[PDB]
RNA sequence: CGCCACACGGGGUAAGAGCUGAACGCAUCUAAGCUCGAAACCCACUUGGAAAAGAGACACCGCCGAGGUCCCGCGUACAAG
RNA sequence: CGAGUGGCUUGCUACCUCGAUGUCGGUUCCCUCCAUCCUGCCCGUGCAGAAGCGGGCAAGGGUGAGGUUGUUCGCCUAUUAAAGGAGGUCGUGAGCUGGGUUUAGACCGUCGUGAGACAGGUCGGCUGCUAUCUACUGGGUGUGUAGGUGUCUGACAAGA
RNA sequence: CUGUCCCAACGUUGGGCCCGGUGAACUGUACAUUCCAGUGCGGAGUCUGGAGACACCCAGGGGGAAGCGAAGACCCUAUGGA
RNA sequence: AAGCCUGUGUACCAGGAGGGGAACAACCCAGAGAUAGGUUAAGGUCCCCAAGUGUGGAUUAAGUGUAAUCCUCUGAAGGUGGUCUCGAGCCCUAGACAGCCGGGAGGUGAGCUUAGAAGCAGCUACCCUCUAAGAAAAGCGUAACAGCUUACCGGCCGAGGU
C-alpha cells in the first residue's frame, strides 16, 4: 500500500498492545549494527541522517533504507569492517486499514511505524576518519527509501 | 472498438454552394522560365470520343505500341486580348493601377460590356512604366475575352471576359510583348501558346446537380440491413455528439451539388488541330458537329457540353515534356449507339 | 571589465555599428558581436572589449568575443587550415570539386552522389586522397571541414565495419 | 487613404503593449491616434515562447470562429481592442479613430513616447513583429 | 508487385468459391485473403485476376482437403481491360495452386490462360495449355 | 462495377549529428553565435472569400438617360427565389 | 522501499435530478487526446549483414475482413505496413436496432409448510411527438458601404 | 436462391416543393444572434471573462433547449390500500 | 480520501444589505432610516477601470510570475557548474591552478611462482644509487616484451586558486 497513507500524523497515539491485538511483527532484524562490542567513543567520526520533515515512517520503510545503508557499509568496508551503524526509532504507532462500506469504519490491524519529529536523528554511524565518504554515500541510498528530504550532519569531525 | 475509417467527402472544396462566376476564375499562375507569353488559353467543351495512341513515354514497356486513350474533344476558336493590366505592389497585396484599351472591337462585344468610345492609352502606359522606373509594378495581365459566335454549336454570342497572366522574361520585356498583341487587334490562337503533347491545367465550374442528400453529395452509406426498412435509408445516424451542443459544419448534410469550380490537375493535351478530324456521326450528343479549331484533351473536363473551360500550362507536372504524340486513329463513331 | 587586445602590423580592423570586420593580406572576416550591455571599440589600433557588468553571463561573452576577435586576426595573417584524409575500404569513392560544392561519388556503391556546399569564401583543394579545407573565415572552414565528414554519415548499418568517409586528420 | 491624425506615433524599437496602453488610454481622452511603423514593433521575451503562443491563437477556432490575424497590421490593432472596451458605445467610437500603419502612409515622422522605447544595447531576448509574421504565415509585403 | 499491363475489375470477394484448374486433386477452390490487400472499414476483401490469394480446399481427394494452400487467380468472369481498350471475360472463375517458390503443385493445368498472368507468374506460363 | 487527375522543391524547428566558443588558460554542440535535421509546422497547391464598419482597387459608361426589371422563346440552371 | 500524474476500471460519499436527464451491446456520423501499433527522422545494442530488441522526437495519415458468443471483454482464422489505446452524459434511441438486463405468461433446478422466492438457467413478450427557439447544411430578400457594366484584389477561412 | 452485404445505381406510383380553397393542434415565466472556457446546488442562450454577431425569409436533416408528452411503475419512506 | 460521516468551542450563512474578491450563502472591510457634503476600510493605481508606467535598492530570464483563503490557486521524492549573496580551512610573485614543451634515469627483467611474467596474472617484500625529479608502479595496453601515460622535477606563462 502507498505510505501517501500513513505518512503523516493524524491519528491518536495508538501503540498499548494491551488493548490493540493481532499486530504484525517487526519487519527490521538489526537494530545494533557493525561492530557491537565497540564503542561509539572509540570513533572520531558521528554522521547522523536528520529528517526535515515530520512524518511517520512505516517499519517496511525503515527495514528497507537500512538494509540497501548497511549493505553498502558490508560492500565497501568488508563484512567486519571498522565501522558501527544505528538505527535509534522504533516501530510503536499501529496502523490500520478498512476493508461493508463506512458502516463499522474501524479498520483492523495491517502494520506499524515510527512517529519521527523533524530534526531528529533517525540512523546514527560512528566510524573512522578515512570511511567517512562511504558512510556519506551509504545514507545518500538511505533517504531514498523513507518519505523525507534529509540532512547529513557531521557532529564529531574538524578533519577537512 | 469502433473500426477505423476516413471521413466521408473532402473538406477542401467547401463550402459546397454554387458558384459566383460560370467563368473559372485562376488563383495560381505558373512561374517565369524562357520566352515572354501568354499564361493561359480557354475554350468550350464538345464531347468525347477515343484515340489510339503510341505510347511516349520511355519508361513503359509499351515504347512504341498501339494504346487506345479516352479524349474529351473542345473547341478552341481564337480570343482577342482586349487590354493590359498592371498592378502596384501596396502593403495590402496587389492592387490594379491602370489598364490600356484598344479602338478595334468585336460587332457584338456590347452585350456584356460598356465598350470604351474615348480612352487615352499613351498617358495610362506612361503611369505603368513610371510605376516600373519606380519599382513597384506587381504582375502584369492581359484582360482576354472569348469569342462565342465562332462556335456554331453554342447559342451564347455574349462574350465571356476573364483575366490572364503573362510571364516568362523580364518585367521590362514582359510589359512590351503584351502592348504588341494588344495594338494589333489582340487575336491569338492555341498554337501561340500550347504544343500539342504538353500538360494543362483545365480549369471548369461542374454540371449542375441542384439539391442533393448525403449519400450522393458526400458519399456516406445508405441505411444497411434492418435499418433500412424502419422509415430511414438515405438519412445518416447523427448530426453530432451530445457534447457539443452544436451540429458542426464537417457532418455530412444535404444541400447543393454541382456548378462548383474545380481546377483539373495535369491534363495531357493529345491533338491541337482544326476543321472535323474529332466530329462524331450524327453529331454530338446535345451540342453538335464541330468544324474548325480544336484541342484534344486526355481524360475528362469539368463541366457539360457547351460551357466555357480555362487552359493553363500545368503549374505542377510529374512527368517530363513528351511534344506532339503519334496520333495513329481518331474515332468518329456515333456515340448513339 | 575592460580587455584591450592588440592588432598586429599586417591587420587592419574596421567598425560599422555591432559589426567588425578585419581586413588583412589573406582577406576580409565580417562579424556581428552582440550582447547585453557590451560594446566593442577600437582606440586606433586596439580592439577594446568593455562592459560595466561583472556578472558570469556577461564574462561568459566577452570571453568569447575575445576569442571571436584573436582568431579572426590569424585568420587574416597566416589563415586556417584543417586537413583531410579520403579513406575507402571495398568501393573506389571518388571526391571531385563541382563549382561552389565538393562533391562525392559512388559512396558505398551508391548510384547517387553525395554533395555538400562550400560555406562562404572558404578554398577546398584536393592532392588525390588527401584534402586541405583552407580560409580566414575559421566559422566558414571549421563549417565547410565538419560539412564533409558529416556528409558521410551512416546510420543504418555499423561504423566499425562502414568506415569509408571522408575524416579530419589535422586540426589547428 | 487619408486619415486626419491628431497623434503620430512610431512603434520603432517601442515595447507593444506599452505603446497601446497609452495609444488607448489617448483614444478615450478624444485623440484620433495613428501608429507608424508597426513593422519594426517589438515584444520581449524568448522567441520560441513568443511564438507558440500567437501560433495557437492562429488554430483555435471553431464554426462560430474566432479571427486572429497574422499580419503585424492587425496584432497591433487587436492588442489595442484588448486595452479599450470595443463592445461599448463609448469604446467603439475611440476604437474607430485609432488605426495601425506599416511603415509611414505620412510625410511627418512620428514621435516616441516616454518609457515605451527598448534599448538594443542592453537586450538580445525579443522579437519584431513582421519575425512573429513570417513565423505565422504571412507575406512579408513590409 | 510487376505491373499485369491490364486494368482488372476484381471479380472475386472473401469465402469465394472457385475452380482449381489443375490436376493436383483439388477440385473446388475458396478464397480466404488476397495478399498484400489491405481493405477499409465494410467491405469484403476484393481478387481479381492475376492475384496471389489464400485459399482452402472445399472440394477434392480426403488428403488435399481442408488443407490451406496458396493459389493465383488464372481466370475470372468479369471483364478485365487490354491496353487497345478492348474487354476480356473467361467463361468461369479458376486458380491453379501455387508454392513458397510460386511455382505450381501440379504438372498440367486445365483450361485457357490469361496473357497477364505470364509476365508475373512465369513458372505457370511455361507449364500453361492455352494463353488468351 | 467504367475513365480521367491528386508534386517536386523551398522556409523554420523537434529529437538528433555537429562547427566556432567562453565562463573554467584545457575541454565543451550552448551560455552569446552558426550549419544541418521529422510523414510533423509555415509556404507551395485547391475551395470560399467586399459586410474586411479601414465596409477595397482598375477600366469604361451614364446622371435624363447608362443600366436594370416585366415581358417573350427556352436551358450549360432549377424545390419557391 | 519511496515519490507522484491520470480520471479508462473498481470502490467510497450521498452534493445534483424521483411533477421521469430512456438501459447494455451494436450501428451510423462528427470533433478530440497521446501514455505512438504502422508510416517519417533519430539514440543505444548482447549494432557484421539481414530480421530484431530498447529508447527519443512526432497525433499528418492509417490501424481493415472474418468464426463462436447479446456480449463490452475475450478466444480463434486468414490477410496487413500495422491491423494502438482513450475522451466527447461509460459521444450518439425527438437516428436506427432491441439480441442482453428488467413487467404481466411458462418450464427446470435450489429453497420455502405455503403464497412465493433466486444478483441460477430458459422460451415468448411494444420503442409515442406535425420543431417554437437555437445549431449547422444549402437556398433567397432587404438594409449598410453611396448611378451602371465588366475585371480584380485578399484581410481571413477550409483541406490529408 | 437472392441487393441481407461487398456498394450503391436507375426507374415506377402517391406524397414531398409552388398556386387556389379549406383550415386544426401539441407547446408558451420572461428575455432570447450564439460560441469557447470558467463559475454556480457539482449538467448555463441569460452569471464572469473572452470570442463571435447586419436584418428578414425558403428547404432540410434533427446536435442542444438535461426538447414535448406522464405529480417515476424502480428505490426508500407512510404507524398508506388491496 | 472526500464538495465524507460524527462531536466540540466560536463566529457567521440560513434570516445580513453595501464594498472587495472576475463570476460565487458563509474569505476580507462592513452590520444598514432618508437626503446631502467630506474622509476612510478592505482592496487597489499600465489599459480595459477611479488612482503612480511613483521613489531608493537587489533578484529573476523561466512569461518563472502577474493565483491572500479555495472541491476551485497544485505540484513531489530526487536532481542542478542556471545565477546571485555569505562564511570557512588550505595553496600562491621563493610564481599557485590549468594548459603546452622537456624529463621521466640505473643497479634491475625485484624475488618467489614459472618453459615464462621483465611497473601492472599470483604470493611476499616494497628496499638504495645518481639527481632538479623518477613508484619493488597508480591506469589503461601486450601471449610476454614494446608502447602511452600517472604519480614525481624542471621550463614557459602570470594571478589569483582550490
Ligand atoms: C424507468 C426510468 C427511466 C425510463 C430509465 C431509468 O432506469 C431506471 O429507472 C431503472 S428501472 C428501468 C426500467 N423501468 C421501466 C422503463 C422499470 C420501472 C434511468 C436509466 C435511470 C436508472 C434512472 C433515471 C432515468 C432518467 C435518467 C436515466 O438514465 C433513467 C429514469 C427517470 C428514466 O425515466
Ligand atoms: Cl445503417
Ligand atoms: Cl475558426
Ligand atoms: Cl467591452
Ligand atoms: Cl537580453
Ligand atoms: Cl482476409
Ligand atoms: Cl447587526
Ligand atoms: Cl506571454
Ligand atoms: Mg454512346
Ligand atoms: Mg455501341
Ligand atoms: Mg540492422
Ligand atoms: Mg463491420
Ligand atoms: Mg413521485
Ligand atoms: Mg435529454
Ligand atoms: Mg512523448
Ligand atoms: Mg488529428
Ligand atoms: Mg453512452
Ligand atoms: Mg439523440
Ligand atoms: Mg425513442
Ligand atoms: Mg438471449
Ligand atoms: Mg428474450
Ligand atoms: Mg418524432
Ligand atoms: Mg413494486
Ligand atoms: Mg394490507
Ligand atoms: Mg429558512
Ligand atoms: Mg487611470
Ligand atoms: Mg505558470
Ligand atoms: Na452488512
Ligand atoms: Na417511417
Ligand atoms: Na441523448
Ligand atoms: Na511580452
Ligand atoms: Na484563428
Ligand atoms: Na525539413
Ligand atoms: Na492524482
Ligand atoms: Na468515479
Ligand atoms: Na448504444
Ligand atoms: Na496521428
Ligand atoms: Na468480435
Ligand atoms: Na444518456
Ligand atoms: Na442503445
Ligand atoms: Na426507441
Ligand atoms: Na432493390
Ligand atoms: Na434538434
Ligand atoms: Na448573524
Ligand atoms: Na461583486
Ligand atoms: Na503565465
Ligand atoms: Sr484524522
Ligand atoms: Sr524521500
Ligand atoms: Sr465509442
Ligand atoms: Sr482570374
Ligand atoms: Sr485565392
Ligand atoms: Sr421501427
Ligand atoms: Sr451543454
Ligand atoms: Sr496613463
Ligand atoms: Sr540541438
Ligand atoms: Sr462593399
Ligand atoms: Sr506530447
Ligand atoms: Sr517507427
Ligand atoms: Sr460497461
Ligand atoms: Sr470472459
Ligand atoms: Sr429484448
Ligand atoms: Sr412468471
Ligand atoms: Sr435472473
Ligand atoms: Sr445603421
Ligand atoms: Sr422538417
Ligand atoms: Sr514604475
Ligand atoms: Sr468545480
Ligand atoms: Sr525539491
Amino acid at each position: 500500500k502507498p505510505a501517501s497513507m500513513y505518512r503523516d500524523i493524524d491519528k491518536p497515539a495508538y501503540t498499548r498492545r494491551e488493548y490493540i491485538t493481532g499486530i504484525p511483527g517487526s519487519k527490521i532484524a538489526q537494530h545494533k549494527m557493525g561492530r557491537k562490542q565497540k564503542d561509539a567513543d572509540d570513533y572520531p567520526v558521528q554522521i547522523s541522517l536528520i529528517v526535515e520533515e515530520t512524518v511517520q515512517l512505516r517499519h517496511g520503510s525503515l527495514e528497507a533504507s537500512r538494509l540497501s545503508a548497511n549493505r553498502h557499509l558490508i560492500k565497501e568496508l568488508g563484512e567486519e569492517g571498522d565501522y558501527k551503524m544505528t538505527l535509534r526509532k522504533f516501530p510503536h504507532q499501529v496502523l490500520r486499514e478498512n476493508k461493508d462500506g463506512m458502516r463499522a469504519a474501524f479498520g483492523k490491524i495491517v502494520g506499524t511505524a515510527a512517529r519521527v519529529q523533524a530534526g531528529e536523528q533517525l540512523f546514527t554511524a560512528y566510524c573512522n576518519v578515512e570511511d567517512a565518504e562511504h558512510v556519506k554515500e551509504a545514507f545518500r541510498r538511505a533517504y531514498n527509501k523513507i518519505t523525507p528530504s534529509c540532512r547529513i550532519k557531521v557532529e564529531r569531525g574538524e578533519e577537512l | 472498438p469502433q473500426p477505423s475509417r476516413p471521413r466521408k467527402g473532402s473538406l477542401g472544396f467547401g463550402p459546397r454552394k454554387r458558384s459566383t462566376s460560370e467563368t473559372p476564375r485562376f488563383n495560381s499562375w505558373p512561374s517565369d522560365d524562357g520566352q515572354p507569353g501568354v499564361q493561359g488559353f480557354a475554350g468550350y467543351k464538345a464531347g468525347m470520343t477515343h484515340v489510339v495512341l503510341v505510347n511516349d513515354e520511355p519508361n513503359s514497356p509499351r515504347e512504341g505500341m498501339e494504346e487506345t486513350v479516352p479524349v474529351t474533344v473542345i473547341e478552341t476558336p481564337p480570343m482577342r486580348a482586349v487590354a493590359l493590366r498592371a498592378y502596384e505592389d501596396t502593403p495590402y497585396g496587389q492592387r490594379p493601377l491602370t489598364e490600356v484599351w484598344t479602338d478595334e472591337f468585336h460587332s457584338e462585344l456590347d452585350r456584356t460590356l460598356d465598350v470604351p468610345e474615348d480612352h487615352d492609352p499613351d498617358a495610362a502606359e506612361e503611369q505603368i512604366r513610371d510605376a516600373h522606373e519606380a519599382g513597384d509594378l506587381g504582375d502584369l495581365r492581359l484582360i482576354t475575352h472569348t469569342v462565342p459566335d465562332a462556335v456554331p454549336s453554342v447559342p451564347k454570342k455574349k462574350p465571356d471576359v476573364m483575366e490572364t497572366r503573362v510571364g516568362g522574361g523580364s518585367v521590362s520585356d514582359r510589359l512590351d510583348h503584351a502592348l504588341d498583341i494588344v495594338e494589333d487587334g489582340g487575336e491569338h490562337a492555341m498554337n501561340d501558346i500550347f504544343r500539342a503533347g504538353e500538360y494543362a491545367d483545365v480549369a471548369g465550374v461542374t454540371k449542375g446537380k441542384g439539391t442533393q442528400g448525403p449519400v450522393k453529395r458526400w458519399g456516406v452509406q445508405k441505411r444497411k440491413g434492418k435499418h433500412a426498412r424502419q422509415g430511414w435509408r438515405r438519412r445518416i445516424g447523427n448530426l453530432g455528439p451530445w457534447n457539443p451542443s452544436r451540429v458542426r459544419s464537417t457532418v455530412p448534410q444535404q444541400g447543393q451539388t454541382g456548378y462548383h469550380q474545380r481546377t483539373e490537375l495535369n491534363k495531357r493535351l493529345i491533338d491541337i488541330g482544326e476543321g472535323d478530324e474529332p466530329t462524331v456521326d450524327g453529331g454530338f450528343v446535345n451540342y453538335g458537329e464541330v468544324d474548325g479549331p480544336y484541342t484534344l484533351v486526355k481524360g475528362s473536363v469539368p463541366g457539360p457540353d457547351k460551357r466555357l473551360v480555362r487552359f493553363r500550362p500545368a503549374v505542377r507536372p510529374n512527368d517530363q515534356p513528351r511534344l506532339d504524340p503519334e496520333v495513329r486513329y481518331v474515332s468518329n463513331e456515333s456515340n448513339q449507339g | 571589465p575592460r580587455v584591450e587586445l592588440e592588432i598586429p602590423e599586417d591587420v587592419d580592423a574596421e567598425q560599422d555599428h555591432l559589426d567588425i570586420t578585419v581586413e588583412g593580406d589573406n582577406g576580409s572576416v565580417t562579424r556581428r558581436l552582440w550582447y547585453p550591455d557590451i560594446d566593442v571599440s577600437v582606440d586606433g589600433d586596439t580592439v577594446v572589449i568593455e562592459s560595466d557588468e561583472d556578472n558570469a553571463k556577461t564574462m561568459s561573452t566577452i570571453g568569447t568575443f575575445q576569442s571571436h576577435i584573436e582568431n579572426m586576426f590569424h585568420g587574416v595573417t597566416e589563415g586556417w587550415e584543417y586537413g583531410m584524409e579520403v579513406f575507402y575500404s571495398h568501393f573506389p569513392m571518388q571526391v571531385n570539386v563541382e563549382g561552389d560544392e565538393v562533391v562525392i561519388e559512388n559512396f558505398l556503391g551508391e548510384k547517387a552522389p553525395r554533395r555538400t556546399t562550400i560555406h562562404g569564401d572558404t578554398d577546398v583543394e584536393i592532392d588525390g586522397e588527401e584534402l586541405t579545407v583552407s580560409g580566414p573565415d575559421i566559422e566558414a572552414v571549421g563549417q565547410t571541414a565538419a560539412d564533409i565528414e558529416q556528409l558521410t554519415r551512416i546510420n543504418d548499418k555499423d561504423v566499425r565495419v562502414f568506415q569509408d568517409g571522408v575524416y579530419i586528420t589535422r586540426k589547428p | 487613404a487619408e486619415f486626419d491624425a491628431d497623434v503620430i506615433v512610431d512603434a520603432r524599437d517601442c515595447i507593444m503593449g506599452r505603446v497601446a496602453s497609452q495609444v488607448a488610454e489617448q483614444a478615450l481622452d478624444g485623440e484620433t491616434v495613428a501608429v507608424v511603423n508597426a513593422e519594426r514593433a517589438v515584444i520581449t521575451g524568448r522567441e520560441e515562447q513568443i511564438v507558440e503562443k500567437y501560433e495557437k491563437r492562429v488554430d483555435i477556432g471553431n464554426d462560430n470562429g474566432y479571427f486572429y490575424p497574422k499580419r503585424p497590421d492587425g496584432i497591433f490593432k487587436r492588442t489595442i481592442r484588448g486595452m479599450l472596451p470595443h463592445k461599448k458605445q463609448r469604446g467603439r467610437e475611440a476604437f474607430e479613430s485609432v488605426r495601425v500603419y506599416l511603415g509611414n502612409p505620412y510625410d511627418e515622422d512620428g514621435e516616441v513616447l516616454d518609457g515605451t522605447s527598448l534599448d538594443r544595447l542592453s537586450n538580445i531576448k525579443f522579437v519584431t513583429l513582421g519575425e512573429i509574421s513570417e513565423t505565422l504565415g504571412a507575406n512579408k509585403t513590409w | 508487385m510487376e505491373a499485369l499491363g491490364a486494368d482488372v475489375t476484381q471479380g472475386l470477394e472473401k469465402g469465394s468459391l472457385i475452380t482449381c484448374a489443375d490436376n493436383t486433386g483439388a477440385r473446388e477452390l475458396k478464397v480466404i485473403s488476397v495478399h498484400g490487400y489491405s481493405g477499409t472499414k465494410n467491405r469484403h476483401p476484393k481478387a481479381g485476376l492475376g492475384d496471389k490469394i489464400t485459399v482452402s480446399v472445399t472440394k477434392g481427394t480426403p488428403e488435399m482437403r481442408r488443407q490451406v494452400l496458396e493459389a493465383v487467380v488464372v481466370r475470372q468472369r468479369k471483364p478485365i481491360r487490354r491496353p487497345d481498350g478492348t474487354r476480356v471475360k473467361f467463361e468461369d472463375n479458376a486458380a491453379v495452386i501455387v508454392d513458397e517458390n510460386e511455382d505450381p503443385r501440379g504438372t498440367e493445368l486445365k483450361g485457357p490462360i490469361a496473357r497477364e498472368v505470364a509476365q508475373r507468374f512465369g513458372s505457370v506460363a511455361s507449364a500453361a495449355t492455352m494463353i488468351v
